[PDB]
């Protein structure tokens, strides 16, 4: 309860540094630490509770702190704090930032863990991590034992992991008492959280928003993109006063056109014109590119006042703060990857947001000084076209990897696990079918060794059942690279004013048989040229998708030697090397596959979705039958990343999908028809 | 249906699922933005 704390570092002894203590007089500052000793009565009294307070109040860097002078006062050995943040960056950002606060090197006594990225050491006593990670870690430790708090922040958004995670946590604190549990949220959302956890107690901490001026359209936008370039020269020219731009976008190649177009209607004016920094923030940045949007604006020598313009995705709605942000633009959509069960289509897509998510956009204009806030649509738009609050994510996702990770969770009554908002029965049909027809589940819905072993892979369902079967084909070796490959972002640059040489340089890399063929010889070929940044250059391949690739690779490979998975390659002389790999795609994506239909669009399998090949494929000519990716779902249904194969191979590989007793009647179903009485012939 | 019945193996009847049934019976389905077309146009 009260522990001897000289004014030395806890994990050194020795004295904190200069900058340690500059650091604290700006976080005694912070709204949260007028609320300590509240926060410390209800934390040693309860063992749930939910905190509630504004972005920008200092919930993730200081509870997280307070949660370890908690566990230092108790007996025995000594555990950790879990902090949980939806987004990747989020987590790496405060890590980084809260390892300066605490005075010690990052990944040592305060550390991250994202999928494929663990910064962490048997120091850590603080980590920061997705919550996709922290549900991974109960796999293999069901009650959390390494952890005595468990954070679980940024609840607002309701991601399916966060849900996921109330529910087992739920259960976990059940059977141990030590563990403490702290939901925190931006919004009190009607006291769900609270409720919840048994009516557990709450503490609100008051927010300090100044106020901020709404601006609405006078009529839709045709653009939003071009609305919100327009927008962003206009606040740079016509406000007086100093203050930076937040500029929300739905994505990362989005964002960069942005960032290009802004620099060079700037730059179009060489005197006077005040000095502009542009920064962009979306999902996979390293941490150097990360931390630049905290770094200072420009200065001001005619008085052209110097602002920055942060272009970010909603990581900037909630997640973080950007200290000197004043204008807010909001073209009002975002990104969300979509599950239709019907037809078995997920997507990615742009929707426009909640009247909720507005608000909040809003509300990061008013952190620092009164500011201003210019939505792109009108009044009557944010009226009568925007619900009142986004859907929580398990209401319009894929559940196959989370009902697989509960099943190895054992967690066997997905019926009746208490959801916070359970999904539709169909959407969790559509789960235990895919899981089944991938042998994860047996016809009872049981986990079977494959499924448990597949569970152990942070990866969907598919590509981990593919991984793990291609070891029987002898080309593991082969389907780690393209898994790795796959598992990153778009790896060949195509800058709009340069199409064809980036199209050229595409097709040094182009297998006959397809894309996903094609990712392996960009892969093979960045690693045999010594993971250089002049041959990235040379040949529009990005450097930092490889780099990714590289790394995820390498760690599924520990996966593989840990369940002792052979990495196996055929011979490269043999005709076997590309069919082998061929067939060991379809071991995962059998339900993705498509057939050329005599008018020379292609038919999705069972379902029935006209679709054509997406246009950046290296096919130079359309394949009777592909396996595909992704399903691309704009003006035109396309199909990304695809490769040719035979029919027969469906068949044989997977008979319980292309079981023709409930096969619709269609073209494919006709070959396949041939394809099976020759085999009985 | 080969996912409804591991469904009704697992205890379902019908109606929404969680552990009161109170759960969304049908799955909401989310309206596309195509091209960069401005919120209501
Ligand atoms: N990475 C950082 N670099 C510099 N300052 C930061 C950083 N992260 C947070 N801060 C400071 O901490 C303040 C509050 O942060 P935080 O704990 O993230 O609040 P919350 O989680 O309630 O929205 C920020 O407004 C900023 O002043
Ligand atoms: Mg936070």
């Amino acid at each position: 309860p009260h522990m001897l704390e000289q004014c030395i570092n806890p994990f050194t002894n020795l004295p904190h540094t200069p900058r340690y203590y500059d650091i604290l007089k700006k976080r005694l500052q912070l709204p949260v630490w007028e609320y300590k000793d509240r926060f410390t009565d209800i934390l040693v009294r309860h063992q749930s509770f939910v905190l509630v307070g504004e972005t920008g109040s200092g919930k993730t860097t200081q509870i997280p702190q307070w949660c370890v002078e908690y566990m230092r006062s108790l007996p025995g050995p000594k555990r950790g704090v879990a902090c949980t943040q939806p987004r990747r960056v989020a987590a790496m950002s405060v890590a980084q930032r809260v390892a300066d606060e605490m005075d010690v090197m990052l990944g040592q006594e305060v550390g991250y863990s994202i999928r494929f990225e663990d910064c962490s050491s048997a120091k850590t006593i603080l980590k920061y991590m997705t919550d996709g990670m922290l549900l991974r870690e109960a796999m293999n430790d069901p009650l959390l034992e390494r952890y005595g708090v468990i954070i679980l922040d940024e609840a607002h958004e309701r991601t399916l992991a966060t849900d996921i995670l109330m529910g087992v946590l739920k259960e976990v604190v059940r059977q141990r008492s030590d563990l403490k549990v702290i939901v925190m949220s931006a919004t009190l959302d009607a006291g769900k959280f609270q409720i919840y956890f048994d009516n557990c107690p709450l503490l609100t901490i008051p927010g300090r928003t100044h106020p901020v001026e709404i601006f609405y359209t006078p009529e839709p936008e045709r653009d939003y993109l071009e609305a919100a370039i327009r927008t962003v020269i206009q606040i740079h020219m016509c406000e007086e006063e100093e203050g930076d731009l937040l500029l929300f976008l739905t994505g990362q190649e989005e964002i960069d056109e942005a960032c290009k177009r802004i620099k060079r209607e700037v730059d179009d004016l060489g005197p006077e014109v005040g000095d502009i920094k542009i920064i962009p923030l979306y999902s996979t940045l390293p941490p150097q590119q990360q931390q630049r949007i905290f770094e200072p604006p420009p200065p001001k020598q005619n008085g052209a006042i110097g602002r920055k313009v942060v272009v970010s995705t909603n990581i900037a709605e909630t997640s973080l703060t950007i200290d000197g942000v004043v204008f807010v633009i909001d073209p009002g959509f975002a990104k969300q990857k979509v599950y239709n069960p019907r037809i078995r289509v997920e997507s990615l897509l742009v929707t426009a947001i909640s009247k909720a998510s507005a608000q909040q956009r809003a509300g990061r204009a008013g952190r620092t000084r009164p500011g201003k806030c210019f939505r792109l649509y009108t009044e009557k738009a944010y009226k009568t076209e925007m619900q009142d609050n986004t859907y929580p994510e398990i209401l319009r996702s894929n559940l196959g990897s989370v009902v697989l990770q509960l099943k190895k969770l054992g967690i066997d009554d997905l019926v009746h696990f208490d959801f916070m908002d359970p999904p539709a029965p169909e959407t969790l049909m559509r789960a235990l079918e895919l899981l089944n027809y991938l042998a994860a589940l047996n016809d009872d819905g049981d986990l079977t060794e494959l499924g448990s072993m597949m569970a152990e892979f942070p990866l969907d369902p598919q590509l981990a059942k593919m991984v793990i079967a291609s070891c029987d084909y002898n080309c593991s070796n082969e389907v780690l690279s393209i898994t790795a490959m796959l598992s990153v972002p778009q790896c060949f640059v195509r800058p709009t004013e340069a199409k064809k040489a980036a199209d050229e340089a595409k097709m040094r890399f182009a297998h006959i048989d397809g894309d996903h063929l094609t990712l392996l010889n960009v892969y093979h070929a960045f690693k045999q040229n010594h993971e250089s940044v002049q041959w990235c250059y040379d040949n529009f391949i990005n450097y930092r998708s490889l780099m990714s690739a590289d790394n995820v690779r390498q760690q599924l490979s520990r996966i593989m030697d840990r369940f002792n998975l052979p990495r196996r390659s055929t011979d490269f002389t043999s005709r076997d090397y590309y069919i082998n790999i061929r067939k060991a795609l379809v071991t995962g994506y059998f339900m993705q596959v498509a057939h050329l239909e005599r008018t020379g669009h292609y038919l999705t399998v069972k379902d029935n979705q006209v679709v054509q090949l997406h246009p950046s494929t290296v096919l130079d000519h359309k394949p009777e039958w592909v396996l595909y990716n992704e399903f691309v779902l704009t003006t035109k249904n396309y199909i990304r990343t695809c490769t040719d194969i035979k029919p027969e191979w469906l068949v044989k590989i997977a008979p319980q999908y292309y079981d023709m007793s409930n096969f619709p009647q269609c073209e494919a179903k006709r070959q396949l028809d041939r394809i099976i009485a020759k085999l009985q012939s | 249906n080969i996912g409804n019945q591991l469904l009704r193996k697992m205890g379902w009847t019908g109606g929404g699922l969680g552990k009161s049934g109170e759960g969304i019976r049908e799955p909401i389905s989310v309206k596309e933005q195509h091209k960069r077309e401005g919120l209501g146009l």
